[PDB]
DNA sequence: CCTGCATCAGAGCCCAAAA
DNA sequence: TATAATGGGAGTCTGATGCAGG
RNA sequence: GGGG
């Protein structure tokens, strides 16, 4: 343990104390919070996220770029059994170069992706909605789409937030997340038990706009003994409608 | 106050987390010491195995701590050696020759385990399924000798 | 939402042992290429390709679908585990 | 076998030296010009 | 078009010179221009002058001087070298013993020098060296928390150049004093400065139980050495009490004007404070053999005085800015300077004991690698050094005029609390209240208030008229904040007639104390509104109409502009984009006058009166460190005539000279379809079609070969396996040829690598000899093209071992640079901003067939969702929309001065007079009024906008002049059910852009220790799934799914490659092993002498290592 | 209808509510800001007794400190003055207004942003804690005066360097109460303890010295989804030992209390709870995100840790009196 | 017995991180 | 492998807990 | 130093 007793060891002419076992055991950067409860992982991505109106709760934008690098082993054994490469050490060769990718490769990951789901992600990750499940629809540009009415148990604004994007591999982990994940399937709040996902900003806005009623000060509050009155005193313009 | 509507649920657990801990009073007829710390079940465990033996049991207090400190005592040692305060957890389970019997989630992120949640709970883990045409198929060659 | 969720959640004890279930149920299928399926030729799920229709290869799918129509069979200590295996590998091979 | 436990205990300087494969003699990393470690150095493939 | 500006405003001053802060800090400090007689002691200067003469035989400074740089500013940039000058000094040898004198030149190395705009150059990039705030050196009395009736007087010496002092008055009575954190009675000390108790008591006494507390019998028991010796056992233990050495230990402490600097400022604000004049620097003096008191005297006298409530004793603020000094350029690197330079004194003191004491010059006594490694340790690594923000000019310009309070000799971030980030009220003037930055950082980092300037002893000064009588002078008096608090300040915007101030009642200040005063009682006035906040804040109009927090995204946000190949200036200016140009150095002016003999897309050649035909030659498409394009283009024709300071090429993102960062685009606010949501932008695609918001960026590639134990690596052609579809675009030599379009995993520099001992293992050996070709002696090492990444080919740069001025570091035989540029488009996901803080992502791009339109067919250009504006409170952009309508019809820009503008009639008027154009020319067309400008005028009168009764012309320029007019959908054709705010916003495109940042990744590169995936973009790293993502994870049950994270997907080695395996068969992903970041735990536990032992439910150990470590 | 619906419903309230706020016609111009006829008259009210408190100071009436805590308290009073004139005034003269809109709807905004944007933007404070005397009688609508705004910066400022250092201090709660709840799961269905607590629908109100009901919210927060320890009878409805309370369930107890048939609810909860590692499915209730019983295997006392620390960031005594 | 008083171990997440 | 040489240079703020002291 |  350096620096625990007397004066830390330090290299000649550096003031940077030595890292000894006990520091890379310990604190934040040590072992266990670095290497053990958490760990980078492979088939993940990140970009940049914009709105998405036309998506259904149960669906995200994925990039089609983005989709082919996480499920490119999937991607290279369909595109064996379908045709569009001898065999799996070719087939990847060709997406190596971004010019000898065909167009016949986008349909081949279309087939892959069907009805398995993404996981998308925002820190920070305050609940457990920081992390829903989406199924993914291929989209031409750089963006994640997200849908509009989970911002909210993400936190999520579009004024430069990114997402991070994760692939459950296993037949496993695939049924944990639409089961148990699915944006779709977690509408109430595990803390209040409320309503999570739920109309806000633009959507109230359009709602409150055509069910408010209109009150005018025209009329100003006359007595008619006969309705028919009432139109005829309308007709000549003395009384507003509402 | 600040208009957040949440369960008193949640905070339960947690303070129920705060008084886990005792502190005995008199050991009666049992290992224990006066003033020794232990698990609140655990003395519980104890007296009934030792008012089952007749002897008399332990006098204990009930303790409150806070998370912290709380959070340093569970049995399990790599739950609170990842947490703070490793060397100290770590050198004092040493000594003690300390068993992790990997009961709570940490400990089996750590060993990167099927934690003891969800769908590794031990209640639905090991549930089958099979379809009525092989569950017929299987039965009709085993009915006989 | 998943077609008929609300159903399935009613089908089991807790919603974890309903996960189970059709995770085991997938991997049935997918180890045996589908041929000990319960379903009926036009309950199988279809996929849309440019060519035109073909089977759902997604096996989980598949699974949540057949659970719905009651054909099978779960619970603890149905049958040996591995004795299951070997009756699967023999009605319907790999 | 399946793990169920782990224990963490003392080790006494017999057991420390029932883990090891051989004493490291000298401060040498490795050899400047070969670029391959040296004998009975720290990372000497002979232990 | 014409430029409409309004204010009542005079200035009587221009801003100062904008980087004048960093070019005369530094030019101060080496005197390069001055005569070596004529220096003043000061910067290196005062460096030579305290270090030497060097005491044994003696080491004397004569005289230093400067050499002109090796290689010109152009040439460093490109070579990878720093910017410099040679150093040399003159000095004498002396020998005390002897009488011998031998005088030389030693040379020291080189020094960096600061360019024109103020940044440096250190090995290829331009940097940046931050001012530091920080407490003044001087003598402070604040209350002690603990005792609410006593206070503790501290002596603060400048940084690393003396120890804290505290004098605390302790419980038992006596007056204690504080050194290096160790206390003892402080009349110990005054004995030792040959006090004796009638001094004590006849100069304080009058305090009755302070002063009779201090005295100590025992103390005074002994003469002045004798109490010296005694107090040394107290701070020394264990040292034997020598007199020399204690005496030694006691000057460099205390008295030596060496090893102990109070500041010019120190000096200056103790002699002011405690009423006394210093003779030096120095808290003490050793004078005819004993020690004779300056400051302690006063210093205590000042604290009993204090406590007894004498009238004129005050406690001092910390944070007010005349206690709180700037640490300059000069400053900072002086600093290091004079620590370089008492190194180099070790050095001489050590070679003047070993090695002959006679054959020794000053050429061979010096060795200057201490003085060199401290000053390349300086600009090369010091947290004060930064990478030059140069994006755009104003990226730069703002960079130079920041003060932080982090860094060597101030705040850690950990170490930080509220007093240092609030605003003060002497930060009036001085330091700007918007420019910080928000998050962890609030507060310690601030930008130089725009008139302010720094004084030659570090106080930021702010300037104010003379008011006299009630007549305002044009003297404009520099104040400190000491000093400005003694007047009356009245505001900048009172009203004047003449010179004279017209109202019977001001809005004035004494000491920030908001307070209304008659003209009789004004002493001074504010310069100008824009004295009050920074450059950038500065250039936000309507900013008297923003709430703080978002007009602190809008300054901020301008330096993130990129510069864009169409850029314009906004329509409405606050007229200092002007200035920013100018000071910046990006354009390029006219020297003297003359006429214009060339113009060039190179150069632009001059011919002045003088006669002489100045050359400029314009820098074209160069890359900043950001990668935009910093690119001069000329504004002049061939026999223009031009007088002096007239534009002659613009610089990057300047349009005719004014500040262009971003596009001026006809903008609809109203919500559109959800695309709109929560900050999101809708844009028209007419944008990209007219190629709005398109800038051009480079990325630099670069690849070294070098020789290895195995073998040269070559850069070639010759690249094996590989067809000539692949390398079609290289030259001969293996070098992309220029002009060529290179896409992701292209090849941009071919070079081969000879293999390791993995020489083809028996597996390749059979399969090699089936196809019978030999197995090639090198492999594909060449360089290619990022994921993601790519563009055309527009420079390379090759440099070899052996060609002229070029060597490589050791062992590097050549080095090839190639430089890609790309033309950006506006895409979905680039992110924009106005200069009111409103910001967002770009969600949708609509065919011009369904933006909404003018009745005239005009589509609007932005959406923008109305959402945004009431909980933001920032107001300006709306103001700015409705001027920017008048300005798009009646073909004008404004200039609208902060605080003193445009205001609401104003603009209604220029309204009106656009609408006249928007109308007028249609009913003369042969046009009447549309059927659905009817239908809205309906839906418009219940609301309240129009006045029911009158034609619908009066109605719609009742409208018109609330700023709304009627839009139609494209898409059905109606209209929008009411009238909706339309006109020209300022928007720039911000440096965040969807081609940098999106990134993915199936399987990578691992690290070395832990087998985890890499992080970050570049290393095509994985994303990091922590300890709060896994608590997601557990908190909806997914095991299977966190167990995938925590194994196959990251460092379960077996289990990762078997799962791979799997996918690409078909089969399922198999059940994970144990993860190699545990394995590590273990070994690294026993490596502590811990047993670790995994067991089975029988309690026997399991062998986690499959029998690998076990003999 | 369930989850499957509402998610249905969901996207069709989506896809309306966009749709129609295109065509609706708002937006925001400058007069959209409506600085209502009152401002002036409560102004000239305010000024004349700010100069009768001045009277009774250089007078020697009252002290410094009654001074200064009297022109805060007018100030404030004229403050909520102006607030209820804005809105009155968009209420009965202009009720489609947009910013009327937006914050009665709860689309964006609420009182005091508005309030600042067409009244004044009220009292600032100093860079201590105590209020400036002064305050900023203009609104963003007639705009600022450059003293105004430096005065507003000092608050701004605090509050901005206040958030960052609170967000530190709530991330360290949070990771606490993960760690010291992690094991804690729903590990059986009965522990069969017969142990439960009491949850008070009164608390003593000091005011009038005896007894009040509680309020709704917190009513809900110690209810909703919880089972009850023994059979309940009021309002002749029989609630049974082992019934999950409805949300509908928890109306009815309120009914009965405001009718005086009962004061306390008998509900298992996780304090009493017996099991070993964790609890079981009674003493927890309802997984309240599905609004229905919890599934044996929740993790639970994570879900409680994300529950508390969440909001953790937005806290103004504050978050310290939590820690 | 009790209280000052020191020595120690804590101080949010993810991404660029321009070496 | 030989005049004689003999004692060093250098840098915040919180809460919890185990310790010499009126 | 910069993004949320
Ligand atoms: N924890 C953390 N969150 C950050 C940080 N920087 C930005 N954020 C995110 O920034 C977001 C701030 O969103 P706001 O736009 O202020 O959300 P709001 O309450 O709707 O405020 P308005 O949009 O003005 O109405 C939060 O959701 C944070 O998650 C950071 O450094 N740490
Ligand atoms: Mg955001
Ligand atoms: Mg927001
Ligand atoms: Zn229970």
């Amino acid at each position: 343990d350096n620096g625990r007793r007397g004066a830390p060891v330090t290299n000649p002419g550096s003031d940077r104390p030595l890292r000894s076992l006990t520091d890379i055991l310990s604190g934040k950067q040590g072992r266990f919070r670095q290497n053990l409860l958490g760990k980078r992982v492979d088939y993940s991505g990140r970009s940049v996220i914009v709105v998405g109106p036309q998506l259904k709760l149960h669906q995200c934008g994925l990039p089609k770029r983005m989709a082919l690098e996480l499920f490119k082993p999937f991607l290279l054994k369909k595109m064996e059994e379908k045709g569009i490469a001898p065999n799996v050490k070719a087939a990847r060769r060709m997406l190596e170069r971004q010019r000898d990718i065909k167009d016949e490769v986008w349909d081949a990951l279309e087939e892959v992706i069907h009805g398995k789901v993404v996981l998308l992600n925002r820190a920070p990750t305050l609940h457990r909605l920081g992390i829903q499940a989406f199924q993914p629809v291929l989209v031409e540009g750089q963006s994640i789409q997200l849908h509009p009415l989970v911002c909210e148990a993400f936190n999520a604004d579009f004024d430069g937030d990114q997402m991070a994007v994760h692939v459950p591999l296993s037949s496993f982990a695939q049924a944990e997340a639409r089961i148990q994940m699915l944006s779709a399937h977690n509408l109430l709040s595990p803390a209040s038990g409320e309503p999570l996902a739920k109309p806000s900003r633009d959507i109230i806005l359009g709602l409150y706009y055509i069910t408010q009623v209109r009150k005018e000060k025209k009329g100003a509050g006359l007595e008619f003994a006969t309705p028919e009155e009432a139109l005829a005193a309308h007709e000549r313009g003395e009384v507003a409608l509402n | 106050a600040q208009g957040v509507k949440l369960h008193d649920k949640h905070i339960e657990i947690v303070v129920r987390q705060m008084m886990k801990y005792v502190e005995v009073t008199d050991p009666g007829d049992s290992r224990l010491l006066e003033g020794q710390v232990l698990e609140k079940w655990d003395v519980e465990a104890l007296n009934e195995r030792l008012i089952a033996e007749g002897k008399t049991p332990v006098a204990w207090k009930p303790l409150l701590m806070g998370v912290t400190k709380s959070a340093l005592s569970t049995k399990s040692w790599l739950s609170a050696a990842s947490f703070q305060n490793t060397t100290h957890v770590l050198t004092e389970a040493a000594i003690a020759g300390k068993k992790d019997e990997l009961i709570g989630l940490k400990e089996n992120v750590i060993l990167g385990r099927l934690i003891p949640a969800g769908t590794g709970s031990d209640f639905v883990r090991f549930t089958q399924v099979v379809d009525q045409k092989t569950l017929k198929a299987i039965e009709e060659a085993r009915k006989e000798a | 939402a998943e077609p008929g969720i609300d159903k399935l959640f009613g089908m089991v004890d807790s919603k974890y042992r309903l996960t189970v279930v059709v995770a085991k149920r997938a991997q049935q299928l997918l180890r045996h290429g589908f041929k000990n399926t319960v379903l009926e030729p036009e309950e199988r799920p279809k996929m849309q390709t440019l060519e035109g229709l073909f089977d759902d290869p997604n096996a989980v799918t598949w699974a949540m679908k057949e659970l719905l129509t009651g054909r099978l069979v779960f619970g603890e200590n149905l049958v040996p585990e591995d004795r299951l295996q070997k009756e699967m590998e023999r009605l319907y091979p790999v | 076998k399946e793990v169920r436990k782990v224990r963490i205990a003392l080790a006494s300087p017999e057991k420390i030296r029932s883990w090891s494969y051989g004493e490291v003699e000298k401060p040498e990393t490795i050899n400047y010009r070969t670029l391959k470690p040296e004998r009975d150095g720290l990372f000497d493939e002979r232990i | 078009m014409e430029i409409k500006r309004f204010g009542r405003i005079r200035e009587v001053i221009p801003l100062p010179p904008l980087t004048e802060i960093q070019v005369e800090s530094y030019r101060r400090a080496l005197q390069a221009d001055v005569p070596p007689e004529k220096r003043e002691n000061v910067g290196i200067q005062a460096a030579f002058r305290e270090t030497f003469p060097i005491e044994e035989l003696v080491l004397d400074f004569l005289e230093y001087r400067l050499g002109e740089p090796p290689f010109p500013q152009d040439e460093c940039r490109e070579k990878d070298l720093t910017y410099q000058a040679p150093l040399y000094a003159r000095l004498q040898l002396i020998h005390k013993d002897t009488g011998l004198i031998k005088e030389d030149e030693v040379f020291l190395g080189h020094i960096p020098l600061m360019t024109e705009d103020g940044s440096f150059i250190i090995n290829g990039a331009d940097r940046v060296i931050v001012s530091q705030i920080h407490r003044s050196p001087g003598v402070y009395f604040t209350p002690d928390p603990a005792r609410p009736g006593r206070y503790i007087a501290s002596i603060i010496p400048l940084p690393k150049r003396g120890p804290w002092i505290d004098l605390e008055v302790e419980p038992n009575g006596v007056v204690s004093m504080k050194v290096n954190k160790r206390k003892f009675p402080l009349v110990l000390l005054l004995r030792v400065l040959g006090y004796d108790q009638e001094t004590l008591a006849r100069e304080l006494g009058a305090y009755g139980e302070l002063v009779q507390g201090l005295m100590d019998e025992s103390v005074f028991a002994m003469r002045p050495e004798e109490a010296l010796i005694r107090l040394f056992t107290l701070l020394r233990p264990g040292d034997p009490p020598k007199r020399d050495k204690a005496v030694a230990y006691v000057y460099g402490l205390i008295a030596d004007p060496r090893r102990y600097d109070l500041g010019e400022a120190g000096r200056y604000k103790a002699e002011e404070k405690l009423g006394i004049r210093l003779s030096g620097r120095t808290l003490a003096r050793f004078e005819d053999g004993e020690f004779k008191d300056e400051v302690f005297l006063p210093t205590l006298r000042y604290l009993f005085a204090l406590t007894a409530g004498v009238p004129g004793h005050e406690v001092d603020d910390i944070d007010h800015l005349g206690n709180r000094r700037i640490r300059t350029v000069g400053e900072l690197m002086t600093d290091q300077f004079r620590v370089g330079l008492a190194r180099l004194a070790r050095g001489v003191r050590e070679r003047m004991l070993m090695g002959s004491e006679d054959s020794l010059t000053p050429a061979k006594l010096v060795n200057s690698r201490p003085l060199e490694a401290a000053i390349r340790e300086f600009f090369s690594r010091s947290q004060l050094s930064q990478f030059k923000d140069e994006t755009n000019p104003l990226s730069s310009l703002r960079h130079k005029r920041r003060i932080s309070a982090l860094g060597p000799g101030g705040l850690t971030r950990e170490r930080a609390g509220f007093d240092v980030r609030d605003v003060h009220r002497t930060h009036y003037g001085r330091i700007c209240p918007v420019e910080t930055p928000e998050g962890a950082n609030i507060g310690l980092i601030t930008s130089l208030a725009a008139y302010a300037r720094v004084d030659e002893l570090g106080f930021i000064r702010t300037p104010y008229r003379r008011v006299v009588g009630g007549v305002v002078t044009d003297e404009v008096v520099y104040m400190t904040a000491t000093e400005e608090d003694r007047y009356t300040i009245a505001q900048a915007n009172t009203p004047l007639e003449g010179n004279r101030i017209a109202a019977e009642r001001v809005v004035a200040r004494r000491k920030g104390e908001p307070v209304i005063v008659s003209p009789e009682e004004v002493e001074f006035m504010d310069v100008s509104p824009k004295q009050v906040f920074s450059v950038n804040t500065n250039l936000i109009p309507f900013l008297e109409h923003d709430d703080a927090n978002r007009a602190l995204m809008g300054s901020n946000m301008q330096t993130q502009a990129v510069p864009l190949i169409r850029a314009q200036a906004p329509v409405v200016m606050t007229g200092l984009e002007e200035r920013v140009v100018r000071d910046s150095l990006a354009a390029l002016y006219a020297e003297e006058d003359g006429e214009v003999a060339k113009v060039d897309g190179n150069r632009i050649v001059v011919r002045y009166e003088d006669g002489r035909l100045v050359e400029y030659p314009l820098r074209r498409f160069y890359r900043s460190n950001q990668g935009t394009a910093l690119d001069q283009r000329p504004r002049v024709v061939v026999g223009q005539r031009v007088r002096k300071g007239d534009l002659l090429a613009d610089g990057p993102a300047s349009e005719n000279g004014f500040l262009a960062l971003g596009q001026n685009v006809l903008v609809a606010i109203m919500p559109f379809d959800g695309y709109n949501f929560e900050d999101a932008i809708v844009i028209s695609e007419e944008l990209l079609k007219r190629d709005f918001y398109t800038s051009i960026h480079i990325e630099r590639y670069e690849i070294e070969a070098r020789d290895t134990k195995l073998g040269p690596e070559r850069i070639t052609r010759d690249i094996p396996h590989l067809s000539e579809a692949a390398l079609r675009d290289l030259d001969e030599e293996g070098v992309v040829r220029i002009g060529a379009e290179v896409k992701p995993g292209d090849i941009l520099v071919g070079r081969t690598s000879f293999k390791g001992e993995s020489e083809p293992t028996p597996e390749e050996r059979l399969l090699r000899s089936i196809f019978g070709e030999k197995a090639r002696d090198v492999k594909d090492t060449s360089l290619r093209v990022p994921p993601g990444e790519g563009g055309i080919v527009v420079r390379t740069v090759r440099l070899r071992r052996g060609d002229p001025g070029v060597e490589l570091k050791p062992g590097v035989r050549e080095v090839v640079r190639v430089y890609v540029a790309q033309k950006r488009k506006l895409q979905v996901g680039d992110k924009l901003a106005n200069r009111h803080g409103n910001k967002g992502v770009v969600a949708k791009i609509l065919p011009v067939e369904d933006m909404p339109h003018l009745p005239d067919g005009t589509p609007v250009d932005v959406i923008l969702n109305p959402l945004g504006v009431p909980s933001r409170m920032n107001l300006g952009q709306i103001l700015e929309t409705h001027l920017g309508l008048a300005g798009y019809f009646l073909g004008q820009r404004y200039i609208s001065p902060i605080f003193d503008g445009a205001k609401e009639p104003e603009i209604k008027e220029l309204l009106a007079q656009a609408f006249e154009v928007y109308f007028g020319k249609r009913k003369g067309e042969g046009f009447g009024v549309d059927k659905r400008e009817v239908e809205v005028l309906r839906r418009a009168e219940k609301l309240g906008l129009v006045t029911p009764g009158k034609t619908p012309e009066e109605q719609l320029k009742e409208l018109f002049l609330q700023g709304k007019v009627v839009l139609y959908d494209g898409r059905t054709g109606e209209p929008i059910e009411g009238p909706i705010v339309v006109g020209q916003m300022f928007i720039m495109k911000l440096y965040h852009m969807v081609e940098d940042k999106m990134h993915a990744r199936s399987t990578g590169p691992y690290s070395l220790i832990t087998q985890q995936p890499l992080g970050g973009k570049a290393q095509f790293g994985g994303q990091r799934f922590g300890e709060m993502e896994v608590w997601a994870l557990e908190a909806y049950g997914a095991a299977h799914t966190l167990q995938e994270m925590l194994t196959l997907k990251s460092d379960d080695i077996e289990g990762r490659n078997a799962a791979y395996e799997a996918i690409i068969k078909g089969e399922d992903v198999p059940e994970p092993s144990v993860p190699e970041s545990f394995r590590v735990l273990v070994k690294e536990l026993q490596a502590l002498a811990l047993d670790v032992q995994t067991l089975d439910e029988k309690d026997n150990p399991v062998d986690i290592f499959e029998g690998l470590a076990s003999k | 209808l369930g989850m499957e619906k509402t998610a249905r419903l969901l996207d069709a309230l989506k896809y309306y509510g966009f749709t129609f706020s295109t065509t609706s016609g708002i937006t925001i111009g400058i007069d959209d800001a409506v600085i209502p006829e009152e401002k002036k008259q409560y102004l000239e009210e305010a000024d004349r007794k700010l100069l009768q408190i001045e009277q009774a100071y250089e007078m020697g009436f009252l002290t410094d400190r009654e001074r200064y805590d009297q022109i805060l308290q007018l100030w404030t009073e004229t403050t909520e003055k102006v607030t209820q004139a804005v809105f009155k005034n968009f209420e009965e003269n202009y009720p489609f207004n947009p910013l009327y809109v937006m914050a009665q709807s709860g689309a964006r905004g609420n009182p005091q942003q508005i309030r600042q944007l067409c009244g004044l933007r009220g009292l600032m404070q100093k860079p201590s804690g105590e209020t400036f005397e002064v305050p900023v009688r203009s609104s963003f609508r007639e705009g600022l005066t450059v003293l105004e705004y430096f005065i507003s910066s000092h608050g701004a400022r605090k509050g901005g360097a206040d958030t960052a250092l609170r967000t530190a201090d709530s991330g360290y709660l949070t990771r606490k109460l993960v760690d010291v709840t992690h094991e804690i799961v729903v590990r059986e269905a009965d522990c069969g303890t017969t142990n439960y607590i009491s949850v008070p629908l009164f608390q003593p109100d000091e005011v009038t010295r005896s007894l009040r009901l509680r309020k709704r919210a917190d009513i809900e927060a110690g209810l909703y989804g919880r089972v009850l320890a023994r059979e309940v009878e009021v309002l002749g409805v029989r609630l049974e030992e082992g019934r999950y309370l409805s949300m509908d369930d928890v109306h009815l107890l309120i009914k009965a209390a405001e009718a005086g048939e009962i004061q306390e609810v008998p509900v298992r909860s996780p304090l009493t709870c017996q099991t070993r590692y964790g609890v079981c499915q009674k003493c927890y209730g309802y997984d309240l995100s599905m609004a229905r019983p919890v599934s044996i295997g929740e993790a639970v006392g994570i879900v409680a840790a994300q529950s508390i620390g969440e909001p953790g960031t937005q806290l103004t005594q504050g978050l310290p009196r939590v820690i």
